[PDB]
């Protein structure tokens, strides 16, 4: 029924590198692009990033442009986002999550349980 | 005006790509193809052969 | 960016009222936005899409409206598991996906 | 002249398993994909999924996204369609069918007569 | 997803009458439809494909015109053997494929 | 020099079947894909048929899809077409064809004489 | 499938003339174009293939060129063997091999 | 009824040699081939050797390649087997063994009683 | 040389059961392969060759299928006479002569 | 060190046949395969035919198909090109060549001489 | 077939320059190439195979790389011996081999 | 248990004949192939030629094709490899093997101790 | 032939630890490898054939593994008496014998 499962977190310091799974089950990972939903301990919701169904291009916001690196690896149905020089801003739940498939419609359906990262020391 | 890339474009697959084989494959044998005897061919004798008169 | 402001923050309500979350844009979104609603301690569910379309699977109680930067999603009749945060999402073209601040729904 | 029989339906409860099946005749399989179309009582038409000529890429319907799996096999001349957790709306008469097999146009010629699937207690 | 809007719902004709049934879609999808007929107790059978074009085998009588998200089926002159549900099929590139509701031809 | 002689040709009645046969002589039969293309009494060509040079494929247009077969055997140096379920349409002169050999290139090149099939009553 | 559309239809020409001919495709087909002869009691022959390249033993006075859905077959000096039935001929990938309707080339 | 004896064996020190015989019984020894298989006390059955109806060749199995050499004696319908440069993974019940005689079988019909050979010290 | 596992290794049954013991080969030895039962204190027996042809004064009641790599003796209904340990053997052209590891039937 | 030597040539008129001769010498023949390759008095190379190392398949180039047969008799340690319907565009010197012997290298190392053909009048 | 093109026709060079030959192709022809010299009167032998590849006894000056479409035969130290004939030659799967025109060296 | 005797090395001048023999000892020398394997100054390894069982067929690699010449005698059981043409690169620790017997295994067990050979003036 | 390559060229360990030595295709072989240990003054023997099966006589601590073109042997514990030069050999069907450079492993 489409599950995705989160995984890698734990408490990083500020500066150090650390890496994130959304291995997916039952979904035909190869079909759709997918998108890393950041949501703050505020509640607040922040889109990260989102890569397409190749990796043919990724597109980031703007507080992670070059700190963040997402990656795609269809043949394992798994999804990476490999995060570099952290800081305190970055400490929230991270959500992975599929774009629903529409023509034009960037909505996120089946959301993933979630991962906590926590950036302190 | 605005110079970026559209990062809403669709990103998902094709689902009405061509879901057909090519009809118009190469259908010939390969000319190029091992023309040699196999080196590595076994070249002991069998022991399996009839052992009676 | 474009950031979504939607109001107001909280409105208590009971079972069986009508409510009216609105949701504002700071520039022109077309149509393009969508609706979440998040209870606590799961990652949110959608809602609307395209700002008037019910998505698949969701009561039909639920019902989006407006366009260009005044949306409103209106719950026709509140039942007692609609208690949730709401937020409001864009995915306009040429601009980055955003989401609103969380309207709440509080019990009386 | 090509005809396509399918077999596999009955009652299930919700939250059942139940295999489908489409055993051609005197169509050259390997090379055509294939489609499922299902016809709901409201006389509705919805498509459901398709597989390619080898089997290497596969589309769903999102209405039943990780729930329905297709499988096609080339050597016994048949195609297969899986159905997992099945509820109230999957309750219709289910044709096959097959790609015209035109460089561009996703239309069917050739369909098959009907295998009927109920849903219910 | 791309929804397929056929109008009328329900046309009744004699034998030897002139009928257009139309198909409104959400969004261009250029001219990639297709128009099904089906009669009670089989499945349907293809009658247009590229919205313009006649498919083999199937009698001149019927044609197909439009472009964008208007398009029509004309049947240049009814018969008894026309009567049946008429469907209007898109696949349109990057969207899945969707199906109309289904015109009524009935008899007088 | 290649020559292709086709044969079994006559007149049948619409719903029979009528066996083709296209013994060719000094080619190399193995090593080569084989077509037949149909020209119909208005002077239009169409294709119907190809075999790959060991038969692992065949491919058919939509016109003859499920009523015709091409079946080669090497060891004669023949090829053949059989037919079932014909109609007034499919009454044309027959020609048989040697794929020139390409790499991409599907263009025929020994073009047999031609065997005539009549479909009336 | 994809027609193949080659104009005119008939063209009458004189020994000694250049005549081209143009054959006009449904959607593109890259440079994958043949061009047939038929003499009239004779199964045609080939002298163009992948729409530029002259065949083997072909008089050099045949020239074609084009490519998309343009291509043209020219006869630099027309001679009193050359009048017979000109067929266009596509193969491109992933689509069936369909000819033209055939133009007639008549004695003055 | 066919009846095959072994009979040499006793108890060597590594590096010794040792020669089995299994002598025939009502079998015509000439015209028919004879096997040597051992079975280890771990029950496991490992084929030695076997000598054509003439003894015209030796096909050994590669562990006794050079250690053991068989010998055939048609006049007294009598088979040998010789064994040079023992060692401990040698030891076993020696079965002399008799094919069936099919064309293309090495099977065997009238299995030999055993003859126990020890290496030790 | 070529190894074959036959499984399981031991496999206890009562009379009348109906058991099945496999051979598997390293490689494909097509139907050259024959199998043996063998008493404790006697020298195997053959049951089985071309791995599916019954030897002669051996009972029905015992049958060989298989081929290639994957071999199984069926004996239909077990008899109290059957328990013993039964071994799988190849004879491969160009393969020389190795042996299974074992199938031991064991009472109850 | 591996010598190939041709003959059998000459001049011939147009139509005419003529057969060639490549006796190898000190060459393992039955090992390899071989190919025959023309050279035009332009100074262009072009291949003509291969032949396998038993003989199971031969290719012919398109412009050589059905006028040249070639074959190789491993007895006599000699490979032969017959010809066949000959034209003016056939003069040139013709060289026996031997195939490398790599897995999918088909390059010439050990070339014949070359034997003159002409036709002409 | 595939037609190979080989530049420049003819250039000339003095002893101990640096000559790079190089070899076009019509399409892609993986990295299967191999270059011949010929002396003229002789047959010639073979330098390069694989495109990159030395072939035993031949020195090391000898050089040749690229992929694709794009080969260059590349010389360290044109000795007077190098002044021969040099052909690029492909055997491309399910392409029949065909060579260059021939690339001349002439002495100064 | 099984040792190759290899024999008839020393120096010789550059293109002058020389002789090898490889007198085996207990092995089965006709049931088993046999492997001439060259060992260069320079550590390397280098297979040279292959002898079948009966003398049926006889490969060579590339480097020694036509210059070198094996022959197998079962009689009085021996390998023999006859060495012609020689430059300085021959000049190697010249060793005999024997295959292990495998349907598709070509490796050696029962190595011979070398015979070297001088190419000097 | 295929050139067979075998990294590292030289590795040093000492008695005891785990020490692994691999060897590199220029194309698939699939798993028709072989190794060889050459002590000095001793003719090489074989350890492992099939790229992972150990040789009747070969110590337990010897072990092959891999496929197609990438291939290691891995050695459970270094011993002593297992310090010299170590060969990997293909005999690839079609193709003809090949043997590494040779890596040698010493002492400390």
């Amino acid at each position: 029924q489409v599950q995705l499962v989160e995984s890698g977190g734990g408490v990083v310091q500020p500066g150090r590198s650390l890496r994130l799974s959304c291995a997916a089950s039952r979904l035909t990972f190869r079909n759709f692009g997918m998108h890393w939903v950041r949501q703050t301990p505020g509640k607040g919701l922040e889109w990260v990033a989102v890569i397409w169904h190749d990796g043919s291009n990724k597109f980031y916001a703007d507080s992670v442009e070059g700190r963040f690196t997402i990656s795609r690896d269809n043949s394992k149905n798994t999804l990476y986002l490999q995060m570099n020089s952290l800081r305190d801003e970055d400490t929230a739940i991270y959500y992975c999550a599929k774009d629903w498939g529409g023509a034009s419609d960037r909505v996120f359906d089946y959301w993933g349980r979630g991962t906590l990262v926590i950036v302190s020391s | 005006a605005n110079p970026n890339a559209n990062p809403n474009a669709n990103p998902n697959a094709n689902p009405n790509a061509n879901p057909n084989a090519n009809p118009n494959a190469n259908p010939n044998a390969n000319p190029n193809a091992n023309p040699n005897a196999n080196p590595n061919a076994n070249p002991n004798a069998n022991p399996n052969a009839n052992p009676n008169a | 960016d474009i950031q979504m402001t939607q109001s107001p923050s909280t409105l208590s309500a009971s079972v069986g009222d009508r409510v009216t979350i609105t949701c504002r844009a700071s520039q022109s979104v077309s149509t393009s936005l969508a609706w979440y609603q998040q209870k606590p301690g799961k990652a949110p569910n959608l809602l609307i899409y395209q700002a008037s379309t019910l998505y698949r699977g969701v009561p039909s109680r639920f019902s989006g409206s407006g366009s260009g930067t005044e949306f409103t999603l209106t719950i026709g009749s509140l039942q007692p598991d609609d208690f949730a945060t709401y937020y409001c999402q864009h995915y306009n073209s040429y601009s980055r996906i955003t989401f609103g601040q969380g309207t709440r729904l509080e019990i009386k």
